[PDB]
């Protein structure tokens, strides 16, 4: 009835091929609205034109269990391993999965200093998939047969 | 209906001492002491069989006929006995059962005798029929009858029934009857009496349904004479004797220890109406239950000296709750007005504000009740009582009063705290002060030192805040210490800890198995009389109401936009409003630490969300010709600097973004405009301090840096100073986090700042460090220029530009002529600063490098250098685009993704749609994206596969040449006019009303 | 605490050391050696353990289940308002003090309010001897809360009722009141819970927000910040998994309107509760409309199979019926289209109305009906009538609504212009069969016979009337004349000239000798007789008489006018009037120019009639949703007007959201 | 500062002219559209224009009170006076004050039994303007001045 394809993040360091947590995901937001030089204001000239446009996407999940070699062995960068199955309305479940992965995010959460009274169980934690001059977005999206 | 009427003339006419003992029963009733001695006498009123049957049936069976005449108290025992041995204990049994097997009914004494929450109920009576009193009214009791119940009590409430009860059985054996039963009660019922003696001992026993010679009460009577002297309160006696009492009796046993009430000699009654006495007494005791003693109205203020003088402790009391001091007699509405409610006498509060207004009438006081009104007004005006609602003017509620917490205030914060503590009340607020700069450890102990000396000087008020700080504090450090190990490692790379391991496990030792919900329960029964509106703070559940009210106000704000009803008087919003400075001024000016936890926050935001969009609807709401004759230019919203401080402490930026968007905040003017640009110079100076200086305490940080990220992303409405631009940027380029705040979020702020306030030279300087920094951190090859919203230092360079017509930063054209090849990076850097350095520095670099790939060819026409495109331009294109094809025919037979690929492509599809690049070849890459697809060759490209970023998302020239091709024209305005239907967009409409119609 | 039981149907484990025992339990469910190997006895308390969980819900832990679904099982009486069922229940024998509550719930719902008192209390004195801690509170509780509803029932008729009913009603007896006023009284249901045994609150501490007077409170901040939530995600326009915060709402909503309505608290039927259960489906709804418009973002649809769309059941409609008011559905429908939604278990939702339609016949074909129940239920009875609209309905159940709602529906709380709007919003779904039609045609004749009477006047909020009702029938039968109304003509006389008056309204739906007797028996002479022969189609032109009185009755609004100029001015009614009129003259349909000194009004006459000196700045643009497409496209033609009526409106659309002045936009683009 | 139009509201009997209640308003609700009929019947006459549009009024009043006059007594119909100070943009209050009056009015209250749990003493009556033949409604407004 419900959403039956559950996502299984990995977060992973980018450095060594370590595991830092797994968890769930919840939700992602996606924007793509202008705010270089705010609305106008960019370069213009008669005969160039340039593609002006910034997109940034957010993502989180929930249920967030650590690698237990990672805290005990405790720039730095990491990578995401979003992992559900990708569905048709033809045909709502199929053995193909599909895979998103975001190589380069950066950890920061609004959760952090939440000092909700009683019981609290929902370590939310958001991300930002962090960009780079070379590549515009470094998220892609590849489906295993 | 009337029995109230006459009974309440009744009362008012009794002696002082009737009612003075009247009172006291009702307190020591509230207070889950007092117990009741009730007799056979309001059993009587059930029709209960009494025991001068039993005997007479006793003495018909022994002598063969009754005894026609009067049984002393002796007669009355000795008789039972006589039967119980001459005869024997079978038939005294047998006779038990004929008389008192019966299940007589209840009456309204025996539910009224449990309208006083009784403690105890001791009855000698071997009825059931107390039994069931209890329940009727519904307070639990454990029934005694013997040795053996005595082990038997599940609860702190007993219906002691002493004497025995036929509940074992109707038998002699199973109560005290007979005269040998009397006499050795003392050996046969050792346990009975233990627990009775100190039941009577400590409780207020009040006696009913006895005589005053009884026998029990004369037992009871000499027990309690047995005690210490003057360790005893005299217990009450609420005799119902239709006669008169005596006058000599009345002396006698008020003598003897007891607070006696006759019925009789407060109404008048028939010789049969026991009921009615009863029913007298027990009623005026229930009305006086309620607080009906306001004699006159001149003996207001001394009233209300009573209820309020304990109030003072606090700085501030919510209005909201202020009622309850009264009991629900008077409303305090949010706005001040005071609805009377209920008031038995006149004058209750009334009188009071009529002295406030009438001079002449405050004159007549003695100079004791003029300085006691004097205080009282002081206090209801600090509290914002504006007037009595009946009497109640023009009003103007304005904003309420917070504390230097409140403001951004942390250096005065640090000196209070370094001063000397002069008493209790300071250190309270010193815990405060330093569980808001982070010194949670500290302020803990501090709580712990101050919850000590606060019980030695029974200051209730200050311990109870103490307490509630105190267990408020250690979850904070519990859900921090928590958070720290779980997720600050992944944040740093190395959690901190600066809360010792043993220093958390003292904190959770000292508080354990300890609710906060049961504080108040277990404070003393003065404070919790004299303090019950800090009831309210015992609920872990913080803002047991508050919620409550912002939803149903919300509910109805929304009615209201929907169905667009114009107002009479104060609105649902301005109620939202009124509640949330209430709620801030009580919180603040108390020093709870509560305000940092979520709840409160989330309670604040939503009531300022609530509140601007109200704001945004009432700007544009159209108003009707009879609604312009109702009432024209009407007050408008505004955002003072108090409104401002809220905005950021309580919302988050995506918060601020939403709202933001929802409404046009820009339009509402600001207000106290200099004091929000001080508290931002404030803002930005600590920053500055904090983050120049290595010490950077980490839960100060995460608890205050969220405050500050809000009130500079909320700052881009108000102006600023020039020093104070001076003095913001430099806070936001620099010395702010850059772990939260990446390039692009650094760049977005300031061009905001930028576009209310312009930046001068200054800033331009500052900026251009900034930039020559950023070269400076582009030495080191591994540095890397990256940000989530896709903007860089070249689009700061673009500000500078924007800016500066003519701008060549000699510290850029001199890394330039210093870099060397080997320092290709700071090329590329510099490169992209090109149009910010000196003509020399521009033939150097264009010497180091040029144009080579395509990544390099969009850099060079963003930064502008090439006017023109070459055929190698092109053919860089064609080769970028033939490697894109190969890989997109190898990633056919896997999943196909495009995601910076597809920014490159799109741009060649508009260069064709623009006849920029006649080159062919990009038409031979069609069929590969949809947009290049669109751009290339629009009429082949099929329609279906338009987005709505790509009708929202734009360009003005492209959007010009979108309507020129009427092919594409046709279904772009289609799909987005679709679109606008579906879901009115303003980006949608203003590209609807602007580019093609 | 021991573990979280998530209300999705699973459950978390909440930081515990104990033996992992749930997780255990449900390996037993899953394995069926592991259950067999129980102690027989310990298989059966495994397996009833296992149907309880079923029963609410619990399949297994969060971490080991997977998909999960949603449904709704509130099957109480008084949630369905099977009435006759719930009373034949209570007319039948008790057996159990669990029976005598049942009964005693009924009873409450049912208006008899005494009787669920004396049961409650019956109840108590059957179980304070037998130790049921369990039924003994819970029928404490619902006694104190059948107290405070016959409180504020008294109350509210010793108030308002007297202007409301227009007379006072006493339905309860002072001695009554009194007797349990006082049986109970100084009691804090609060304190109840704590002075029960402690037994009792150890086994059942669930009963501890029932003891709460201002119970549900946890229930209103978690909706209220689940709505929160709810508003941000819609602001952000994010794209969710697994449950959100809208299901998370739907869940709550349901199992509490399950768990209150199958433990028959009488607490269910308090405002506190309606105004929850209201609350919480706005939120579902404005949701699924939300999700009906939104963007694709091409990675959403993807994950899951296909899309999961909102519909409504007939629990919802039930739920929605019970807990809204009229201006709630109204403003519902206006802001969310519920067309768009496509319903489900329509021969339910039919026969739920079918319910409600025979319970208010019940209640007003027959004289007695108790005053009570006819409050509690009315509003029902009022909902579920506007919100029959978007269900289909059967000829014999059509049949009922509509003649529920016009005959067997009281005057007082709904008007003859809502009895009309809500039937024609009723067959906007099922068209007029013959029965429908005959129906509306009764009662319209009845109409007639009221106004016989000179006495009598037709009245309405709205200002529809019987010639509503008639047009509507008309609208539907292009070729139908009451046969009733005919003879009524047949024995018309001049002396009932207000019959006569009604009667011209209603032309089109009478015989030729009908009209023939109302062309004679008076004449259209007069300005709202002019106005009403124009609507029925008798009068199609402006006769020289008939300008000529429109003239007449100018001239005396223009004197009026001047003496207003004196002596202040008062124009809502004939402005009405004289706006038509100058649409007439702007229309080339009035050519005199004695209208033109008329001028001097401003709304829609100077400005109609003489636009070229009318000061646009004056004009409202919400004058342009009562034109139609016909003076929409002669205004918009005129170039006297055209440019500033498109640059008010749409600054003011653009200033706006309202879609309406998108369509008028559309149609101005010229 | 607060909104000055603390109107005073006087529901009189429109039969006799007695006095029933006096109270403070609260709200006052507008709309007016066109009622949903057809353009069809017969020959759609072009030249019968006709103009449709139906309005309603509703309103509120706040701290209803009553008469003792009229507890004592007890087709019928009400009066009612809004008194409001004439509110105009070029002063807070001028010196004239504006009557507003609807000489018919029902008395359809949403109280209907509200059972609210709440200690809140608001008994809000609603009010529908009633409509006639001769008059679109007998909404009513006179300036002082």
């Amino acid at each position: 009835t419900v959403i039956q394809d559950t996502a299984d993040v990995y977060f992973k360091r980018k450095s060594d091929g370590k595991l830092v947590f797994t968890a769930e995901a919840q939700t992602a937001s996606f924007s793509q609205a202008i705010s270089e030089e705010k609305l106008r204001g960019g370069i213009g000239n008669k005969p160039l034109y340039i593609l002006k446009s910034e997109k940034e996407i957010n993502l989180t999940v929930k249920n967030a269990f650590f690698d237990l070699e990672w805290l005990a062995m405790t720039s730095e960068r990491y990578e995401v391993e979003y992992r559900t199955i990708a569905y048709n309305p033809d045909t709502e479940e199929v053995y193909s999965d599909i895979y998103i992965q975001f190589p380069n995010v950066s950890p920061s959460g609004e959760f952090e200093m939440s000092l909700e009274n009683g019981n609290a169980l929902a370590p939310e934690i958001k991300f930002e998939a962090l960009a780079d001059t070379d590549t515009d977005e470094m998220a892609v999206v590849i489906e295993a047969s | 209906k009337r029995y109230g009427e006459k009974l309440k003339e009744v009362f008012l006419m009794l002696d002082n001492n009737v009612v003075e003992c009247i009172k006291e029963i009702t307190e020591s009733s509230r207070n889950g002491k007092l117990v009741f001695f009730v007799g056979a006498g309001v059993s009587t009123l059930s029709d209960y069989p009494q025991w001068w049957r039993l005997v007479d049936k006793y003495h018909e069976e022994l002598y063969g006929s009754p005894k026609k005449g009067n049984y002393s108290s002796d007669e009355y025992l000795r008789i039972p006995q006589i039967f119980y041995n001459v005869k024997g204990e079978m038939a005294f049994d047998g006779i038990l059962k004929d008389f008192f097997q019966v299940d007589k009914p209840t009456n309204p004494i025996h539910d009224k005798i449990l309208a006083m929450n009784p403690a105890h109920v001791i009855t000698t009576n071997y009825d059931n029929l107390i039994d069931t009193a209890c329940w009727k009214r519904g307070k639990y009791f454990s029934v005694i009858s013997a040795e053996e119940d005595v082990a038997n009590a599940t609860s702190s409430r007993y219906l002691l029934k002493v004497h025995g009860d036929f509940r074992k059985g109707f038998k002699g054996e199973n109560v005290v009857l007979k005269e040998d039963d009397y006499l050795n009660y003392d050996q046969n019922y050792p346990l009975i009496s233990n627990l009775m003696k100190t039941i009577i001992a400590t409780h207020t026993i009040v006696f009913i349904g006895y005589g005053l010679g009884d026998y029990n009460i004369n037992m009871l009577l000499n027990w309690v004479r047995k005690l210490q002297k003057d360790s005893f309160h005299k217990p009450f006696f609420i005799r119902t004797d239709p006669s008169p009492i005596e006058n000599e009796t009345l002396i006698y046993y008020e003598n003897k220890g007891l607070r006696i009430i006759d019925a009789a000699s407060l109404i008048d009654s028939n010789e049969y109406d026991y009921l009615e006495r009863y029913s007298a007494v027990m009623d005026l005791l229930i009305e006086s239950q309620e607080n009906k003693f306001i004699t006159k109205d001149d003996e207001v203020i001394d009233y209300i000296y009573g209820k309020i003088s304990p109030l003072f402790a606090l700085q501030y009391i919510r209005k909201i709750d202020l009622k309850h001091v009264f009991e629900y007699d008077y409303h305090f509405e949010v706005n001040g007005t005071v609805v009377r409610h209920k008031n038995k006498g006149f004058g209750y509060m009334e009188r009071f504000f009529e002295l406030k207004e009438s001079c002449d009438e405050r004159s007549k006081l003695s100079k004791k009740q003029y300085e006691r009104f004097n205080a009282l007004f002081n206090f209801f005006e600090k509290n914002g009582v504006i007037c009595m609602a009946k009497d109640a003017g023009t009003l103007n509620t304005s904003i309420e009063i917070n504390s230097l917490a409140y403001h951004g205030k942390y250096d005065v914060m640090k000196k209070f705290i370094e001063e000397q503590s002069v008493s209790i009340e300071d250190d309270y607020k010193k815990a405060f002060f330093l569980a808001c700069l982070g010194r949670w450890e500290e302020s803990y102990d501090l709580y712990s030192n101050i919850i000590l000396n606060s019980i030695d000087e029974s200051n209730g008020c200050v311990y109870y805040l103490s307490q509630i700080n105190r267990y408020r504090i250690y979850q904070s450090i519990t859900q921090a210490v928590t958070q720290f190990n779980g997720l600050g490692l992944l944040t740093f790379g190395r959690h901190y800890k600066p809360f010792t391991d043993e220093f958390l496990a003292r904190i959770e030792r000292e508080m354990t198995n300890f609710n906060i919900d049961d504080l108040f329960n277990g404070m003393p029964f003065e404070f919790q009389k004299k303090y019950k509106i800090l009831e309210f703070l015992s609920d872990n559940q913080f803002l047991y109401d508050d919620t409550v009210k912002l939803f149903e106000l919300t509910n109805k704000v929304r009615s209201e936009m929907s169905e667009g009803s114009y107002s009479f008087g104060m609105s649902s919003d301005i109620v939202v409003l009124l509640r949330l400075y209430d709620n801030l001024r009580f919180l603040y000016e108390n020093c709870l630490w509560s305000v940092s936890f979520h709840e409160f926050h989330q309670y604040i935001r939503n009531s300022m969300s609530l509140l601007i969009e109200k704001a945004e609807y009432e700007r544009t709401r159209d108003i009707d010709e009879l609604g312009f004759s109702f009432f024209g230019k009407k007050s408008g919203f505004f955002m003072e600097y108090y409104d401002f401080v809220n905005i950021s402490r309580h919302f988050k930026i995506d918060d601020i973004k939403n709202l933001e968007r929802s409404c046009s905040i820009d339009k509402i003017r600001f207000g106290e405009q200099e004091k929000i640009e001080e508290y931002l110079v404030g803002i930005a100076e600590e920053i500055t301090k904090q983050f120049s200086a290595n010490g950077m305490n980490v839960v100060f940080y995460t608890q205050f840096i969220s405050e500050a990220k809000a009130a500079l992303y909320f700052a881009k409405y108000v102006k600023l100073s020039e020093e104070g631009l001076g003095k913001i940027v430099k806070a936001l380029l620099f010395y702010f986090p850059e772990r939260d705040l990446d390039i692009g979020k650094r760049y977005v702020w300031l061009e905001r700042l930028t576009k209310c306030n312009e930046l001068p030279k200054s800033i331009i300087s500052i900026i251009d460090d900034f930039l020559v920094l950023q070269a400076e951190k582009h030495i080191d090859q591994n540095y890397s220029e990256v940000s989530s919203n896709g903007l860089y230092s070249r689009d700061y360079g673009a500000l500078i530009k924007h800016f500066e017509k003519n701008f060549i930063s000699k510290r850029l054209s001199e890394i330039t002529l210093c870099l060397t090849q080997d320092k290709q990076k700071q090329i590329d850097f510099l490169f992209k600063l090109l149009p910010l350095l000196s003509t020399n520095a521009k033939s150097h670099l264009l010497s180091f490098k040029s144009v080579e790939n395509i990544n390099d060819l969009m850099n060079g026409i963003r930064i502008g250098l090439i006017d023109e495109f070459t055929p190698e331009h092109e053919e860089l294109i064609i080769e970028y685009l033939e490697t894109r094809k190969v890989n997109y025919i190898v990633e056919k037979e896997k999943g196909i993704q495009t995601f910076s690929s597809n920014d490159y492509m799109s741009t060649f599809g508009i260069w064709y749609f623009l006849e920029e690049i006649n080159n062919s070849k990009m038409e031979e890459f069609i069929g590969m994206d949809d947009q290049y697809d669109f751009f290339v060759d629009p009429e082949n490209f099929d329609y279906k596969k338009f987005i709505p970023s790509w009708l929202k998302n734009y360009n003005d020239k492209l959007l010009g040449k979108i309507a020129g091709n009427k092919h594409m024209k046709h279904h772009v305005i289609e799909v987005l006019k679709e679109r606008v239907k579906n879901s009115n967009d303003k980006r949608y409409l203003e590209i609807l009303m602007n580019y093609f119609i």
